């Protein structure tokens, strides 16, 4: 009552990772990223993959 | 002798496939190898120019979150197919538009697109989209850029008509590098090493390029320590 | 009186009506940002000393 219009409007957000969020397997292990590396900057093996 | 330095060469350029290669430096002094190996990664693996995929506009098509009829997948799919089509534009030009037309059921794949002679495209097998009807019809106009390193479609800085979809470009062409110091056979000496830069792209940068712009790029910035003074 | 939806916003230029349609409601497929008017929307007021 006393409503004369309503106007619902749908927005799609794309998420993104980012340091803050919370990511976990499916052992307990959770945890916050602490930093996005680049990737010149991360371990890699023999083969020169990261 | 003692205070000159042996200078490296190219020796090798071997290309497995269209999309791998292993280019050899020799020769190379003791220590230098490594050092080389590891600037000459950094580089490559960050600061590689190329050509990317950034505005794509569907007829038909208002936003990402949507279908098409007689097309199997969504237009957000499309937009990430697109996303790893491999683009070669000439020299001269870092902007480019290419257009995709295609009618009746089939794989619409990156052999379909239409362009002017100075784009190449290195994968024409890349599958864009499926049309699952003999009624079915695709026609995109697909922007690609020249430009370096990551640029998502949020940082893009701020009309931009109802339609057209911005695409997160990935403009370094390489994917994967490996380096390997080996020994070297040089004249009598056994101190010499050779240098074995294992290169992965898409196709779009030869090998012998990458190595000179990350040579390049590398000097560039040396040379403020070669010039060090008070600024 | 009556809540309107138009899109005569007072103190707001055309920058920002610019993804209004006639009726005061954004276009479908419109790229919004933070502030961004969806439904415009005007209120009747009572005299202001």
């Amino acid at each position: 009552p006393g409503v004369l219009k309503i106007v619902k409007v749908y927005l799609a957000v794309k998420r993104r990772i980012q340091p803050g969020d919370k990511m976990a397997g499916r052992h307990g292990n959770k945890g916050v990223i602490s930093k996005i590396n680049p990737v010149e900057d991360m371990p890699y093996d023999e083969n020169g993959q990261p | 002798s003692v205070t000159e330095f042996l200078k490296p060469r190219l020796v090798d350029i071997e290309q497995i496939s269209t999309t791998h290669a292993k280019v050899t430096l020799e020769p190379l002094e003791r220590g230098f190898g490594h050092t080389l190996g590891n600037a000459l990664r950094r580089i490559l693996l960050s600061s590689m120019p190329g050509c990317a995929v950034t505005e794509v506009e569907i007829e038909g098509v208002l936003h990402e979150y949507s279908t098409k009829e007689g097309v199997q997948e969504d237009i957000l799919e499309i937009l990430l197919n697109l996303k790893g089509l491999a683009v070669r534009v000439a020299e001269g030009k870092d902007e480019v538009f290419i257009t995709l037309n295609k009618s009746g059921s089939g794989p619409v794949v990156a052999g379909d697109i239409t362009h002017d002679g100075d784009v190449e495209i290195v994968n024409p097998e890349h599958v864009i989209c499926h049309l699952t009807s003999d009624n079915a019809a695709i026609a995109m106009r697909i922007k690609v850029e020249r430009g370096r390193g990551y640029v998502p479609a949020s940082a893009r800085i701020h009309e931009r008509p109802i339609g057209r979809l911005l695409v997160d470009a990935t403009f370094s062409p390489v994917d994967k590098i490996a380096y390997s110091v080996e020994a070297a056979r040089v004249e009598q000496r056994t101190d010499l090493d050779k240098l074995v830069i294992d290169m992965e792209t898409n196709g779009t940068l030869e090998p012998e390029e990458a190595i000179r712009r990350a040579a390049t790029i590398l000097a560039e910035q040396l040379d403020a320590f070669v010039d060090l003074r008070d600024v | 009186g009556a809540e309107e939806i138009t899109a005569d916003i007072p103190n707001v230029g055309e920058a920002a009506l610019s993804k209004l349609d006639e009726s005061g409601i954004v276009y479908i497929g419109a790229e919004v940002k933070g502030g961004d008017i969806l439904v415009g929307k005007v209120t009747p007021k009572g005299e202001t000393q």
